[PDB]
DNA sequence: TCGTAGCTGAGGCCTCAGCTACGTTCCGTTTTAGAGTCATGTTGTTTAGAATGGTACCAAAACCTCGG
DNA sequence: CCGAGGTTTTGGTACCATTCTAAACAACATGACTCTAAAACCTCGG
DNA sequence: CCGAG
DNA sequence: TCGTAGCTGAGGCCTCAGCTACGTT
């Protein structure tokens, strides 16, 4: 409908004790914001409208860990749905769907 | 805001972790971000859940519904403190004048009757539809003449036949009742969010039940449920139930925009409250 | 319907078996027949509970209360088909007369000032103690002269020196605040149990304070905290914290008997409410 | 107008055959002119949709049949909106859509 | 392939994994070979490997060499532009003198028309019509030298009657440079069809080895003329950079906006088919 | 202009200094004055070279030749402003008369047949050797009778048995083919050096080196010898034994010469005869 | 001072199970500025996907030339 | 005059790289609401 | 005035 | 039978320098 996906990818350093801590904090942030792990170091977040997207971008700058390479890509649900699984199983978690109605059980 | 209706009917453990609802069944496991959830509906009696989860559900303003051994709803969580400054609105609500309540209540019921008529028109009962509009024109403050009740009896007989009363035990009433409870819960939630007490209705104010004010506000919306069950009149109750969830999926025209029902209910409620508070004139209008 | 108020504040699992509420903690178990229960109060966020239990609790119209991470109440279950008798209290509370509120409030604050004085006496400040009693004798309804405030300022300066204000980021204030919040929560919880809204104070009428009425009721008890913090005024905050839990462990004289604090607060609150409701005369008295 | 093909993988490493399978696939990616954006994450510029269908075909032919491997097609315009929350933008020629290039200047 | 890679820094070029590898002391770039259309080596401070050159020749990449003043001086000439190369040779040797005349003259006509169109473009309505007249009087192999008269007029009109086209100046330098770029494009395309470039339509083997390319590029000369004219007051180094627009821009050809190298491919293939008497109409390019 | 043909086939770095070509290998170093050089031939893919060098090579109009990973030529530098004299050869080659091509081709094939016979003799087949000489005597221009082909079939059957054809997939043919390719490349390279195109041959299949195949014909038995002597061996051994072609010396024009040197002289002269600048095809025999 | 293909071991990225330690810090009230929310509509631009036109290449129809 | 066979022009399918075009979209516009902190006000005994 | 309510 | 915050060490992903062997020399 109006939904979009925010795709976030990172490579973050681990040499130092502080940059490990910096990572753990950032990942925690991502999980708490409702990002879901697509692959290691690569996370996606479903968003309802652009209004919500601008807001999340804002929150991301606020919790910038200021280390490594961290990169964001916006795309429509429609575009994301065209993702091609060359191999491996599709992600059928509820969190990864657009569905307004969900049944757990049934 | 939040937009998912989560229905739980499997033996399971609900818990909270990292801003997610955590669903664990023996086979399967799901995490759902709390900000995504609009409604949590607990259909069965085989579910465990934690008080942390409940707290967090109440924080986010999530409608939580409890059910029977027959999967009918039986109660709601009622937050005590729906907003940062709830004391302020409460004082205003206590000061609502009896005249202003009458104006607003009667305005609202008029909208219900109009929507009942529009629904009749929709089903090619051009005639009885006009009849209801007539009953509406005869309405006086607090409807001392059941015009509301006269209108409703007519409305229902014309839809489901003159053999039908709204007190008789059948699939149609069960469906109507269920749908009406969903609506009740939506407006109960919205009222508490604006800082009002739901116990204090405009006409009867707490005499009978604890959600009178919600019942008052939901009135114009009843036909939405009526439509859905009319269209599935011949179906089984379990199907009626599932079709009723369309209320949360669909969009409806309200104030020139097509909006989701929970969002309409928010705006509608806020404005009704503003008018009761005498901060503005003119009750908002919802028509089907 | 029943008579027991069941308070749960231990990490535990609640479930239903054989018309009993089943309480399981790691330490021990309890079974409690449902017909014996009037109120179920869930103080903490470390509790699991089943939907079966909730259904059955709603059947019986047992008042179920939820609390947050600070043990303040945040909501209750709202049945769609009946009412715990606590629902009747709201009407009564709305009817509290301005005079009766004044009487009760002023009575209460008098008790606070007395207890502040007694505490000063206790610390061999014979002289400033008498000074407070003087301020008390001059008290009029709703304290327009602010005798309370002048008493307090004096009280605190005497105890912690003239250089001391309640707003400076001390270990002492931190300790006081913490202790006061414990007390607040005790009385917030007791008030909602009786069916009152805590948002509606007698004199506390702050738009942001969701617990004005609780703040009013806890007033005479503040010195209990003051005593403890004073005795540990030279200690670190973590120790102050730990020493404050004595409030729950110790016993205090109340109506000729040595009672635990939570029990006192229950009796105290119930009676204050009865006298506001004009069902009895004579505010209950608590002195240190 | 140009497209980008974004390819992401997580591939197993436990066994010797898994590892070999990986090395082969990565080699193919490099040889096809994919660029490492991040570890396990590669992008390829393509001209037309003809080229894209053709690459997709070559990818199925060299599918290593292990792990999770996903592809995303997007317009150059979409890719150019990529936000670097931190770290420096990639100014390698291979990553640009410029017809005229200068190694120097 | 679609990129023009320009190298003018002290560097080492090499080949690895289907990439051109550029290594300078500062930084390092890899460029996929299939992406490259033209490799231009501007300076004399560059090392390169024979492996790289082989692979450049495999992919059909135009490689240009420059002197100390960054002017081009030569190109790589592949020997075997196809696997089927023998077939075209035999055909090319059989090109009849009359058909060569027809094709050559057709082509020169297109050049003159484009010279005219360019004059028209600069509001010389009058001299433009004059060229069209010279065109109408063309006969096979242009014995009258209408081409040369048309050109002298064209250039005097554009750059004044003081201007020769043999004088040492920025304008001619620019023209010459641009013309060489074009030459190289068509030299490549010819070899790719299996033709020898030494064998021109009017003069075969006469004073140079790319006569046939010069013949084919004729209609395209005004493209360079336009650019230089528009920058006639600029310095040579700017003229040079502006000329790379030829590879960036698109031009109308057979009803479509196409890139110049692609046009040159289609144009060349069809000219060759007509010379082979496999088809009739010479293809037309107009500016 | 100059007179030297500089051949580079070792991993090396070419550069320019003080009007010299500078050759640096890990072993050897050489400076060569640019005015001395006629042709620069880059046989292998393991060579670095600078653009300065290239500029200066182009200034002098030195013919620069490039080769692939097999050492076949694949291109040359084309100057925009002049011409190596090699450019004149193309015109001459186009003018080769059909008669002259016939004479030269037939002369050449005769040499091949002779050498096939000499090889048979070498293996104590005195009789079949004479038979080939007979086929040779019956040769006419462009061999319409296919005496070449009959000779070859006989030759090969005698060497490898009557069950053997040259089209069968086996180690012997693989070895032959490989060896023949080496030879092909040597002559391909020499032809392009003289300014000829290798694509169209003297007789007759679209191969890009027909003319090279024609020239190499008399040399084929050199390979045949080696493969015959290792006919029982594995292909990888056959391959390594074949490199003897580059290491050994052979009698040619009264002296023991290396094969590549022979091929140069041989080719240059064959071309001169085709151009009708000389009479008498050069002769190579085992 | 060339390439390819393949494997190995060193060392950096990334997640996760598992451990320890911690767990109520206001209450005179109302005003105001500011940062953080939000779901809808409006507008020209971009895009995916199929049409086009100019090809090749190959069965068809139509065209032809005798023989009954 | 028929059609057998064969020789020719014709029109068909199958292919690309552009171009077109209905549909999807980004980015801004709108018109609000929520919570927080700090700062403003209250009385009046040191 | 401060600063307690 | 509840949560958080913080760190660690085990173990799997991912790349790369460095090694061997080969190549119509
Ligand atoms: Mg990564
Ligand atoms: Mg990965």
């Amino acid at each position: 409908y109006r939904y979009m996906r925010l795709l976030l990818m990172f490579d973050m350093p681990t040499d130092t004790a502080s940059d490990r801590k910096a990572y753990r904090k950032f990942r925690k942030f991502l999980i708490n914001e409702g990002f879901i792990m697509h692959q290691f170091s690569v996370y996606s977040k479903i968003l309802l409208n652009d209004t919500a997207n601008k807001a999340m971008l804002a929150r991301l700058k606020q919790n910038n860990p200021q280390r490594g390479l961290i990169t964001l890509l916006n795309v429509t649900e429609k575009q994301f749905s065209r993702m091609i699984y060359l191999h491996g199983e599709q992600d059928n978690r509820v969190a990864n769907s657009d569905e307004r109605i969900v049944f757990l059980g049934e | 805001m939040g937009w998912r209706t989560v229905v739980v009917n499997k033996h399971s453990k609900l818990s909270y972790k990292n801003n997610h609802l955590v669903f664990k069944a023996i086979d399967h496991q799901e995490l759902i971000h709390l900000s995504e959830i609009d409604v949590l509906l607990l259909e069965t009696t085989d579910i465990s859940l934690t008080t942390m989860l409940l707290k967090r559900l109440i924080d986010e303003k999530i409608l939580v519904l409890f059910c029977d051994d027959k999967r009918l709803p039986i109660g709601k969580i009622l937050p005590f403190y729906g907003r940062h400054d709830s004391s302020l609105q409460l004082t205003r609500q206590l000061a609502w004048t009896e005249e202003r309540k009458g104006q607003v209540w009667t305005a609202i019921i008029a909208q219900k009757i109009t929507n009942q008529s529009l629904h009749l028109a929709q089903r090619d009962y051009g005639q009885k539809a006009a009849a209801l509009l007539a009953m509406r024109a005869e309405l006086r403050l607090f409807d001392p003449a059941n015009r509301e009740g006269h209108a409703a009896r007519s409305y229902f007989n014309t839809l489901f036949g003159n053999d039908f009363t709204r007190e008789q035990e059948n699939d149609i009433n069960a469906g109507l009742n269920y749908g009406y409870t969903l609506l009740l819960s939506i407006f109960a939630r919205e009222l508490v969010q604006t800082g009002c007490f739901t116990q204090l209705g405009l006409k009867h104010a707490n005499q009978f039940n604890d959600f009178n004010l919600a019942s008052d506000l939901m009135e114009p919306f009843r036909p939405l449920v009526d439509q859905i069950i009319y269209e599935n009149r011949k179906e089984a109750f379990p199907i009626m139930k599932r079709k009723l969830f369309a209320l949360f999926m669909n969009t409806y025209m309200y104030k020139k925009k097509q909006m989701f029902l929970t969002n309409i209910a928010t705006d509608y409620t806020k404005h009704v409250v503003k008018v009761l508070n005498q901060e503005e004139e003119g009750v908002p209008e919802f028509g089907i």
